[PDB]
RNA sequence: CUCGCUUCGG
């Protein structure tokens, strides 16, 4: 199952498994964000 | 003829700024402290070794911080930008490195290159990375142009070392007891040892007290200890005034009662009335007479130096504070602490230096403690201290010290609590003026009165109006606009040019020549520098140097004319502040100067060393004539004032006309504007702290201070401008209270954002077992997650963009139990919360010990509603007493209907001038396009602004015809309409509602915890018992503080009075008389407690009839 | 198991900052406080 | 509406339904709807001059 | 942050008007005679438009992209 | 950048020039909406380079 | 959780 993040600096989708430690290719920065999810949203325009 | 006006004088405070002012104080200490003052501290302590096998030794040669760094990658360091240090909760350090020689085994071996410690770096100091930068690089660290910087980051938190205050040393302080006897004290502090030795005249006669000596011993015993032995130089030492000689006989006949006439008999009787320091370990032949002299030339007034046993100084130093005791005895000329000049300033620079002395020296006793342990007896495997310098040392004391903000030096027996503060990130004038805070030596511990007191001496330096409103008001507070504290200087050429002045060697002379009327005492720091005659000419030539620059221009120079006594101060933390040099009635500085300024042929250095503007300290401007105006100059003048509006400090600088108001409401909006709601910063979106409060629309005020344009508040807006018309309407705004448009809050009025922090670690324990996130777990029966865990994402990690809503797992957490399989137990991160949250962003990151960190930003979008609180930068803070809607709101002949109604019952009793006067320049400029000026002591006046609403068709004082919105009709009074820029206050009340069920209890005593964040419940306190009391309700009063709190029921024998369990008396070993009973909880605790204590309590039971 | 309704649905759900192990079927609360 | 940035999308629906501008004033048709009666400046005696 | 929609006392329409203001702005138009010709009459919309200050562009500085 | 809840609340204030008296209240409840009582505005932009 | 410390609010 692919888990995608972002990293900070790259914002390169990254597919990292379990127990991976945290890093990116083609940088080596450490913070390591999580996409929006896929699921609808409903707002109130009040 | 008016005297001409230099209009862009006030052009000088911008180039002053551009160099000093507002946060340059931490940064230039920090700087000086990392790029001077540890190497000082290693050349002090540069070579260790130990006492076991000489010729062994350890020889620092540098010591470098170099840039920050991060120990993350393995063996490795990488750059690291202050806000990746913020988002991982990592400290941003730099590695303290130095190079050595050493012995191994009699063979040199050194290192050039050899880490030691960790310094935390200051942001935006010399080595920071944000220094040297530009705004487009500082978007690529992602960190805020105008960030103030001036903060430590220890483990994600940011940390401020506030500048302390505390009185300054070596200075004789002339002081009334409690009884009321005129003392004196004098606070001899050195770079060693710091002793207050005093003097009292307890029976007509003095005695000088020492904590070294058993009994405080005749002032006359102790002038013939140290060298002066006849009776007749001492009295012409203490002066040849006949009531001076009056005062002084009683102890002349008192020393005479006794045979004490030689320098022996005294050291002798003060060795007697010397004690053991503890049974000092080693005896150098039953010392006495030694003891006594080595007290006299060493511990005691340690300030005053005796080259060789020569004790004149010290002699001439103790007859001038025995003078001034028996002058001050007489005309209540007591010396007050409160006055500024005696007051010094500790900035960040000194604390770390006297911190890193201490690390040091503990770092190299523990060598030195480890070679005498490992050397003499290990092997011809010879001992290196490579092996041995443990390097958490340094970085662990620098670590604890600034976040814990205790600071425990025992070389210095200093104990201080409080020292480094969290940043206050609720807007950017909350942070900025944090930054320029000064915490006192006093604390709010007790009701203390003077300091709290303002002062006069406060002039210039400290702001007036911004002191914290509670407990602590008037222990803390603010540096004025324009102010700068001196560093220390070399102290050479100030004695150099002294001596070549004139003045004379204080030993060639007796101490007779102290006591002429035109004799004049020369200080400098506190030592007697000599005597002069004629102290006009010296103080002008050394005036006049410091001017022409061969002295350092922040070293100050006064005369005490009643004292007769010229003080040249040279030490650090004293507040100076630029002043303009006024020379027969015409001011150095002209027009052409600051044409020249402008166009940048010259800047402010330029300025001081031309002898245009000069540096005045506090003591130094007690002596100066200062004009405020050029048109108050007069003859006798040599100072003009640059601004006057730099008297106020940086957060009331956000006061229109503030000085139209009353100070009480200007002291409420500095406290207001510190909670006010806004923007923080460029990179607020990417910052993730523990609480943050933005601001949907912020604008910029429509009356700016040209503070205001001086910070670049504008740059960062924390309000929003409403058209506010004052009138009362519908009673809803009695007291305080203000009405609400609802179409306003409908069109995006007052809409706050607030985000919250949701951190969680999982971490890797010593067993090679770690915490892991469990997948949501699916329900079988619908094939989709359940309720809790209906927002996880795949990985168990909620995903951003969702909503939360309350008791629903953010991070499915789950741990091992075991530190043979692994059993976890499910600890999962629920949302507390009373309303639903979103999540913007979730960040993981991995620290160097595998522990993973996650951290949710939720994110919630308040609408103003019953219960917010409303400030409008007068001091003027409301609640939002009801909401109207738009049609029933009054409106003018245009159809402007205002967004706020505030009371008019409020100004009458504040008397807010300022207000009034910032609502017609708020019109008049909105109605010409332009930003009125409400600087303090000047901005844009009434006349003007009536002259422009005039022009524009509106009346002349903003009253306007308003017809009523509800009626239909006109109404009878015209109504205050204008735009005032209202900010809202982070006290919602959706954060403090707060309702109370049964709930938890504590474990100790049954009753409801306290906060709550820990849905506590309320408390009835002592004086609401004393009301019910009162009302004679002795069934509420019971119901209240037994049923409802911690009601029990205990069972206690009626035959022995102790408590029983379960119908059974173990002491008895019965069950015949065991009765059950009610009881307060926290009465059987009590009871049990005083049993454990032995005082038993035996209860006595009866029917209750 | 429920002492009332002898169900094995026991959830645990903290209703206002009260923890408590409730039957899930009749709603009987097993226990409560922590 | 917004303003975006290279990679940044926006993707929505939005379901508008009828309503009054008492229940929120985003609803309301009118951006001013306002009435002032009509003076009439009348000179008790007649002035001339400057 | 951005400019909002709509004025907060009156209701006019006043986020269409910004960016030709800034037109405005980068012509030789003073602030007044700028206000005055995007036709805000009434001083509440005046002062929508002039104490605004466009955050968006420099908080997008800091935008992942 | 810009919040979802305010990129609502910006959405709500822009006027629609759909005439109010063609259609009728939506009734309580009824989140779907149906022909008579709602109207749908679809906005799908996405930032690239030139 | 306990404890202390700070900053607030009033
Ligand atoms: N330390 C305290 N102890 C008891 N009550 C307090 C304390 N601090 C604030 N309060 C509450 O706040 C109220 C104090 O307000 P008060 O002093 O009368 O007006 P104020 O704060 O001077 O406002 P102005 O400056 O006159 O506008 C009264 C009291 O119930
Ligand atoms: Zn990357
Ligand atoms: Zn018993
Ligand atoms: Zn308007």
């Amino acid at each position: 199952q692919p888990m995608i993040y972002i990293c900070g600096e790259c914002h390169t989708e990254n597919e990292i498994k379990s127990r991976d430690p945290i890093r990116c290719r083609e940088c080596g920065y450490r913070i390591m964000y999580k996409k929006r999810t896929k699921r609808l949203v409903v707002f109130d325009a009040r | 003829a008016p005297i001409p006006t230099v209009e862009e004088k006030w052009r000088l405070l911008p180039a002053f700024l551009k160099v000093k002012g507002l946060v340059k104080q931490h940064i230039d200490s920090f700087n000086y402290f990392i790029n001077v003052e540890i190497k000082k501290i290693m050349k002090a302590n540069e070579k260790v070794t130990s006492d076991a096998d000489p010729m062994w030794y350890l020889k620092y040669l540098n010591i470098y911080v170099g840039l920050p760094d991060v120990e993350e990658s393995f063996n490795v360091t990488r750059p690291v930008s202050p806000h990746e240090c913020r988002l991982r909760d990592m400290t941003y350090s730099a590695p303290i490195t130095v190079d050595i020689e050493y012995t191994r085994g009699s063979q040199r071996i050194i290192r050039n290159a050899l880490p030691i410690g960790r310094m935390p770096i200051m942001l935006r100091s010399s080595n920071c990375v944000l220094t040297g930068k530009t705004p487009a690089e500082f978007a690529k660290l992602n960190e805020c142009p105008l960030d103030p910087g001036g903060y430590f980051i220890v483990k994600g938190v940011e940390k401020v070392i506030l500048i302390q205050e505390q009185l300054s040393k070596n200075r004789i302080i002339v002081e009334a007891d409690r009884k009321g006897a005129v003392g004196a004290s004098v606070t001899s502090s050195t770079h060693e040892k710091k002793s207050r030795t005093n003097m009292a005249v307890k029976q007509g006669r003095f005695y000088l007290r020492h904590n070294t000596l058993s009994e405080d011993i005749p002032i006359v015993i102790i002038f013939k200890a140290m060298g002066v032995e006849s009776d007749q130089e001492i009295v012409q030492m203490i002066g040849t005034e006949e009531h001076v000689m009056a005062a002084f006989g009683p102890s002349l006949e008192e020393c005479q009662k006794a045979q004490i006439f030689t320098q022996m008999q005294a050291l002798k009787y003060i060795g007697n009335k010397v004690r053991r320091q503890r049974m000092w370990g080693g005896g150098p032949k039953k010392t006495k007479i030694e003891e006594a002299r080595e007290l006299l030339a060493s511990t005691i007034l340690t300030h005053v130096p005796v080259k060789e046993f020569n004790f004149r100084a010290k002699c001439i130093y103790t007859a001038v504070m025995v003078r001034r005791v028996i002058l001050a005895q007489g005309d209540n000329k007591v010396d007050d602490r409160d006055y500024y000049g005696n007051k010094r300033l500790e900035l960040a620079g000194q604390l770390l230096s006297l911190l890193f002395e201490d690390l040091f020296k503990k770092f190299n006793s523990e060598m030195k403690k480890i070679a005498d342990q490992v050397i003499p007896k290990q092997r011809a495997a010879q001992f290196d201290v490579v092996k041995h310098m443990r390097q958490d040392q340094i970085t662990n004391g620098m670590v604890n010290a600034i976040s814990t903000g205790n600071w425990s030096l025992k070389r210095f027996k200093m104990d201080r609590q409080g020292v480094t503060q969290v940043l206050s990130r609720l807007s950017y004038i909350s942070a900025l003026g944090m930054m320029t805070r000064i915490s006192s030596q006093f604390e709010k511990t007790r009701k203390v009165s003077g300091p709290r007191s303002l002062q006069p001496s406060q002039w210039g330096m400290l702001c007036p109006s911004d002191t914290p409103e509670g407990e602590a008001c008037g222990l803390v507070k603010n540096l004025a606009l324009m102010t700068h504290i001196t560093t220390d200087m070399e102290d050479g050429p100030i004695v150099k040019l002294a001596s070549n002045l004139g003045v004379e060697d204080v030993n060639l002379l007796c101490g007779e020549e102290l006591s002429y009327p035109n004799v004049f005492l020369v200080f400098l720091n506190g030592n007697i520098l000599g005597v002069i005659r004629d102290h006009k000419k010296l103080v002008n030539t050394f005036r006049l140097m410091r001017r022409a620059g061969y002295i350092n221009e922040f070293v100050s120079i006064s005369t005490n004319l009643t004292d007769r006594c010229v003080y040249i101060s040279s030490d650090g933390g004293r507040l100076c502040r630029p002043y303009i040099i006024v020379k027969k009635q015409k001011p150095a500085v002209t027009n052409k100067h600051m044409e020249e300024l402008a166009q940048g042929y010259r800047n402010f250095e330029d300025f001081l060393h031309e002898s245009l503007v000069e540096y005045l300290d506090v003591n130094e401007e007690n002596d100066c004539n200062i004009a405020l105006y050029e048109h108050t100059i007069n003859k006798d003048t040599t100072h003009l004032e640059i601004e006057p509006f730099t008297l106020l400090g940086v957060c009331a600088g956000l006061i229109p006309y503030p000085h139209h108001n009353q100070s009480p409401r200007n002291t409420y909006q500095c406290a207001m504007g510190k909670q006010a709601m806004g923007t923080i910063g460029y990179n607020q979106r990417n910052r993730i702290d523990t609480l943050m409060y933005l601001l949907a629309y912020p604008q910029k005020p429509m009356v700016k201070t040209k503070t205001i344009e001086l910070i670049e508040f504008e740059k960062l807006p924390a309000g929003q401008n409403a058209t506010v018309a004052v009138m009362s309407y519908s009673g809803y705004d009695i007291e305080d209270a203000l009405v609400l448009n609802k179409a306003s809050l409908d069109r995006g009025f007052g809409r706050c954002l607030v985000y919250k922090n949701a951190k969680c670690t999982l971490k890797r324990y010593t067993n090679q077992t770690f915490d892991k996130v469990m997948g949501p777990m699916l329900d079988a029966a619908t094939r989709k997650p359940i309720w809790r865990h209906e927002i996880l994402d795949a990985d168990g990690i909620c995903s951003p963009g969702e909503k939360v809503e309350n008791k629903q797992v953010l991070v499915n957490k789950s741990m091992p139990t075991v530190t043979q399989q692994p059993q976890y137990k499910d600890v999962p991160i629920t949302y507390k919360g009373a309303t639903d949250s979103y999540i913007e962003k979730v960040m993981i990151s991995s620290n160097a010990e595998d522990a993973f960190l996650i951290k949710m930003l939720l994110r919630q979008t308040r609408r103003p509603e019953i219960g917010d609180k409303f400030s409008s930068r007068h001091g003027q803070k409301g609640v939002c007493g009801l909401i109207v809607p738009q049609e029933d709101m009054p409106f003018c002949d245009s159809g402007i209907c205002p967004d706020i109604i505030m009371n008019p019952h409020g100004f009458p009793s504040r008397m807010t001038v300022g207000k009034l006067i910032e609502l017609l320049a708020g019109k008049a400029g909105v109605l010409d396009g332009r930003f009125h000026y409400g600087t303090a002591f000047g901005g844009s006046k009434v006349k003007d602004v009536c002259e422009d609403l005039v022009r524009h068709g509106y009346n002349y004082l903003g009253k306007d015809y308003v017809t009523s919105g509800i009626t239909g009709e006109p109404l009878e009074a015209y109504i205050y309409f204008g735009p005032v820029y209202y900010q809202k206050l982070k006290h919602m009340v959706l954060d403090k509602m707060h309702a109370r069920a049964r709930g938890p209890r504590a474990v100790l005593t049954r009753q409801p915890t306290e906060g709550r964040s820990r849905d506590g419940g309320l408390r009835l306190g002592e004086m609401e018992r004393d009301c019910l009391i009162g009302y004679g309700a002795s069934m509420l009063l019971l119901e209240r503080l037994m049923i409802s709190s911690d009601a029990f029921e205990v069972d206690v024998c009626g035959q022995c009075g102790l408590l029983g369990y379960s119908g059974w008396c173990h002491y008895c070993k019965s069950s015949c008389h065991v009765s059950s009973l009610r009881i307060p909880y926290a009465c059987k605790l009590l009871f049990q407690e005083l049993q454990s204590m032995n005082i038993i309590p035996r209860l006595k039971l009866s029917k209750y009839n | 198991r429920c002492p009332d309704c002898g169900s094995t649905e026991l959830v645990e759900d903290s209703h206002y900052s009260q923890s408590q192990l409730v039957c899930s079927d009749c709603g009987c609360v097993v226990t409560e406080g922590v | 509406i917004a303003q975006l940035r290279p990679g940044q999308e926006i993707d929505l629906l939005m379901h508008c339904v009828k309503g009054i501008g008492k229940d929120h004033a985003k609803f309301s048709p009118v951006a001013t709807a306002s009435y002032r009666l009509l003076p009439d400046i009348t000179l008790l005696e007649p002035v001339e001059g400057e | 942050m951005i400019i909002p929609v709509r004025c907060f006392t009156c209701g006019k329409i006043v986020g269409n008007k910004w960016e030709a203001y800034l037109g405005l702005l980068q012509a030789e138009y003073t602030e007044g005679d700028a206000l005055d010709a995007l036709g805000l009459k009434r001083y509440c919309c005046r002062r929508m438009l002039l104490a605004h200050v466009d955050l968006i562009e420099k908080l997008l500085n800091y935008a992942p992209l | 950048i810009v919040q979802d809840e305010i990129l609502a609340h910006r959405l709500g204030l822009i006027p629609i020039h759909a005439d109010p008296r063609l259609f009728e209240y939506r009734n309580q409840g009824d989140e779907e909406g149906t022909e008579i009582d709602t109207l749908q505005f679809r906005l799908q932009v996405r930032c690239t380079r030139n």
